[PDB]
């Protein structure tokens, strides 16, 4: 069988992918292109975002004002892509405009609007794809907004790295991408200080993954050497991967928190986030994990060491974080600051260390942040629970989902292969199967999403999107073989005499209809085991259980 | 996109006379109705001034369905023959598409 795929319609490039929960239509961000595809990966519609005459150096791009520097036709990279269901559209933020964002209609990809005029309308000069992320959160009218983080490239005055912005109903409206609350003193945005730039020239925050949880917004980020590694003057840059969080409700931006994150395997350090995916455990993992049904979990992928964010190392490890545990670390940290102990310790933001002020407070998970002991960092790096480690071929991406309570994890590789891992710390075992639906020579991207029905998993490559089905038990002919393979998806559908998943077996719910363990098979015996050649039409009795 | 009624058509509405001094950098705001949002494969708006001496092509921004503005630029005509020279202006988008100008509003270069 062959896997259904979409070749780079522009054979030329590819960057981001997302699935519409209701339709199953797949939208694909790319350089100079944004595509709308069917569940089957047929081309529904192609939008030309591309090649625009422009220059990165110029501030307000050519349209607003004249630029002395020479222009050249350059490629517009889709930095981000986010589905706005309520608005019935797609926010497809590009670059090469000083980062102007575009709005495409959901069904046809008709350009509803693309605000260029104001400064807020420009997100970032940064040309790199995937270095940006964010979430769209919506409520009924008179309650709403967009949270987005992006790299600056040393543009600190022009753009904020993290911001809370407005998304008006009308795409034509001027108001778009305006800050939720702007005050002369404080605005719902966080800028990088000029002082920090002078000290370390290159400092920049790259945002890999982002998700909304409960009533907060988290970001997995990469930053530069600031007290790590120690160094008197500039020289080499190494990165520290950290977690960021904000209250959805905090216009002030007081809630900002930032903990370094990683995990270690037998004395080997894995500091750099490649990708992450928030998900549910399902009954199996949750129980042994000790969680409530609602509680979330965060699968992640990290490379070894602090070196070369641009081109990381092959050594990579899939770790895990329970949100309850991270929430605890944050609460623990806050309850501490409220003690008045130590400093805030956030190097890039505050050069001069300000002390934490003690105060009487009931420290809860609900705590949104206060005026004093304002944005703060974290001392203790939060360690994660390791799961699978690949030395030979680096993991690029990850996804996970709940199936019949068993938790299946998906992991992209540098090779263009997907691993189907049942996580069984809470259960007991490891990796079930590996597949090369994708692209035999070269890698898979972080945007890897399961379909709404959860039948398939769209796997994106630089070149192509591939619809990889989540099991291929049919290959197994007999109950003995089916249960023999062990890849957890497979069971013996007794009456059908075929090997497939629980969902696939009709009436599997009923007793002895479906066999999970070899014992359940099938066992057969014949009373006259031996019959002579000379004999004919002998009566035989068969015992089957 | 459909236009059933004549009132709804894409056209430029008039404002107080557009006065333009020669050799001065000035923006020219315009008002209009039912300006289309350019669709895929379609470029943005430009202001074209038909001056016999020199025809100027200045790109513009369509803020909404009813307002436009040519970017900061200066205009001139050679001759110093006459103080007030009215000039026909054509608003175009996607290169060739000229928006209708019923009033046939002009720019006065003085």
């Amino acid at each position: 069988p062959s896997f259904v795929t979409f070749r780079g319609e522009p054979a030329e490039g590819f960057n981001h992918l997302v699935v519409d929960e209701r339709t199953g239509h797949i939208y694909l961000g790319a350089v100079n292109r944004i595509y709308k595809l069917s569940s089957d990966l047929k081309v529904l519609v192609t939008h030309q975002t591309g090649p625009d005459e422009d220059n990165p150096k110029c501030y307000p791009p050519r349209i607003v004002q004249t630029c002395n520097e020479p222009l050249a036709s350059t490629n517009n990279v889709n930095k981000m892509l986010l589905i706005d269901y309520k608005e019935n559209r797609l926010i497809a933020c590009g670059s090469l405009y000083q980062g102007i964002c575009k709005l495409l209609r959901l069904e046809d990809l008709f350009k509803l609007g693309e605000p260029f005029h104001k400064k807020e309308h420009y997100l970032s000069g940064v040309n790199e794809s995937g270095s940006v992320f964010g979430v769209i959160v919506s409520y009924s009218n008179f309650d709403d907004k967009l949270f987005i983080a992006t790299a600056v490239d040393g543009k600190p005055e022009y753009f904020p790295t993290i911001s809370s912005r407005k998304l008006t109903k009308n795409s034509e409206a001027d108001g778009m991408f305006a800050y939720v609350f702007h005050d002369e003193f404080v605005a719902s945005m966080i800028k990088i200080p000029s002082d920090t730039f002078t000290v370390i020239p290159d400092f920049d925050i790259y945002y890999v993954y982002g998700f909304s949880s409960g009533n907060f917004v988290y970001f997995l980020t990469l930053q530069p050497e600031m007290v790590s590694p120690p160094g008197s003057t500039t020289k080499e840059q190494v990165y520290t991967s950290k977690l960021v969080r904000l209250c959805k409700e905090d216009t002030a931006f007081n809630s900002y928190v930032e903990v370094p994150i990683g995990c270690e395997r037998n004395g080997v350090e894995y500091r750099l986030l490649q990708a992450a995916y928030l998900s549910k455990a399902g009954a199996v993992l949750g129980r042994t994990l000790g969680v409530r049904p609602d509680d979330d979990l965060l699968f992640t992928v990290f490379s070894k060491g602090q070196k070369r964010k641009m081109k990381s190392l092959d050594e990579s490890a899939l770790c895990i974080f329970i949100l309850k545990q991270i929430n605890d670390r944050i609460k623990d940290r806050l309850q501490s600051c409220y003690r008045g102990e130590g400093t805030l310790d956030l190097a890039w933001l505050k050069v001069k260390d300000i002390p934490c002020s003690s105060a009487l407070l009931t420290i809860d998970d609900n705590f949104c942040g206060l005026d004093m002991n304002a944005p703060l960092g974290v001392s203790e790096m939060v360690r994660g629970i390791p799961v699978f480690t690949e030395d030979r071929d680096r993991m690029t991406s990850v996804i996970a989902y709940v199936y019949k309570n068993h938790s299946l994890a998906f992991v992209g590789t540098k090779s263009g292969k997907l691993k189907k891992i049942r996580v069984d710390g809470p259960k007991g075992n490891a990796l079930q199967y590996e597949t090369v639906q994708v692209v035999d020579s070269g890698p898979v991207l972080r945007d890897m999403a399961f379909s709404k029905d959860h039948e398939q998993l769209y796997i994106m490559s630089e070149r192509q999107l591939t619809r990889v089905p989540v099991e291929s038990c049919g290959q197994y002919r007999s109950c003995g073989e089916c249960l023999g393979s062990g890849d957890p998806h497979c069971g013996w559908c007794v009456l059908h005499n075929t090997c497939t998943r629980k969902e696939r077996c009709e009436r599997s719910r009923e007793p002895r209809r479906f066999a999970s363990e070899m014992k359940q098979c099938v066992r057969l015996t014949v009373h006259p085991n031996n019959i002579s050649v000379s004999q004919y039409n002998v009566l035989l009795v068969l015992e089957t259980y | 996109g459909r236009v059933k009624l004549p009132e709804d058509c894409p056209q430029l509405l008039r404002v107080d006379k557009i006065l333009v001094p020669v050799e001065v950098i000035k923006p020219i705001t315009l008002k209009a109705k039912n300006l289309p949002q350019p669709q895929s494969g379609q470029r943005g708006y430009e202001c074209i001034l038909n001056i016999q001496g020199i025809e100027q092509r200045v790109p513009a921004l369509r803020f909404n369905s009813s307002s436009v503005q040519c970017q900061n630029t200066s205009y001139s005509y050679e001759g110093m023959e006459i103080n007030n020279l009215p000039v026909e202006l054509t608003v175009v988008w996607n290169g060739h598409f000229n928006i209708d100008n019923p009033a046939q509003n002009k720019v006065y270069l003085y």
